[PDB]
Formats: structure tokens, C-alpha cells, sequence
């Protein structure tokens, strides 16, 4: 929980990368479920993921 | 009691015989890991196997919920 103008989404994505590398052995056969409010935002995510 | 000769044999009803040695798996607790088929997921298991008794098995499945089976039930 942050606010506007602080890049919380990019940070969350970098966090997910760190986790999926570190623990790439319990994951890597499960996935990463990313919910969002709109498919526009979801394509944005998929695009800078 | 049928006794045993100096050569490593037994003599039964006149014929000379040999009791070969059997290879088996030792009793104990044996873990495992078997990539799942449906989901291509790792999933572990254990198994407790004594010389006498019932087989007690634990598992971790794809739903990520530990489980147990007693007398293979």
C-alpha cells in the first residue's frame, strides 16, 4: 500500500521476478496469477513484465 | 534340526542343497518425488514399511494439501 506517483506496480513486478528466480523450484510448475481491474491494464502489465 | 556342513551346505533326504541368500528392501521410511502427469507438478511422498504391520503413507498433492492413508485405505 503506497499511493500515486511511486511506481508500486513496477516494484511488485520486480518483486515477483525476484521470487520466481529465488524459489524457481517450488514454483516454475504452478504459475503466477495476476488479477487486475481491466484488460487494458493487464496488457500493460504483460507488456512491461 | 537340519544342520549345516563345513562346506556351506545342507543335506536333505540324501541330496546336497544350498540355501541361497535373498536380496530384499530394508524396512524403513522411504521418500520419493514423482512429477505429476495431469499438471506436470512435483509431488512428494513417503512410505513406512516394516517387517510386520500396516503400510502408513503420507503425501503432498497438487492442491498443496498434505494427506495420509492408513492400511492403504
Amino acid at each position: 500500500e503506497g499511493g500515486p506517483g511511486t511506481g508500486k506496480t513496477v516494484v511488485a513486478l520486480h518483486r515477483v521476478a525476484y521470487l520466481l528466480y529465488t524459489y524457481r523450484k517450488q514454483m516454475e510448475r504452478h504459475g503466477v496469477l495476476v488479477v487486475g481491474p481491466t484488460p487494458a491494464f493487464l496488457d500493460h502489465i504483460g507488456r512491461v513484465l | 534340526f537340519p544342520m549345516m556342513t563345513e562346506k556351506g551346505t545342507f543335506i536333505i533326504n540324501g541330496t546336497e542343497r544350498v540355501v541361497v541368500s535373498q536380496l530384499v528392501r530394508s524396512p524403513g521410511v522411504y521418500f520419493d518425488e514423482t512429477i505429476d502427469k495431469s499438471t506436470e507438478k512435483t509431488l512428494h511422498s513417503v512410505k513406512v514399511i516394516p517387517g510386520r504391520g500396516a503400510w502408513l503413507e503420507f503425501d503432498v498433492d497438487k492442491r498443496d494439501t498434505v494427506g495420509v492413508r492408513i492400511d492403504r485405505k
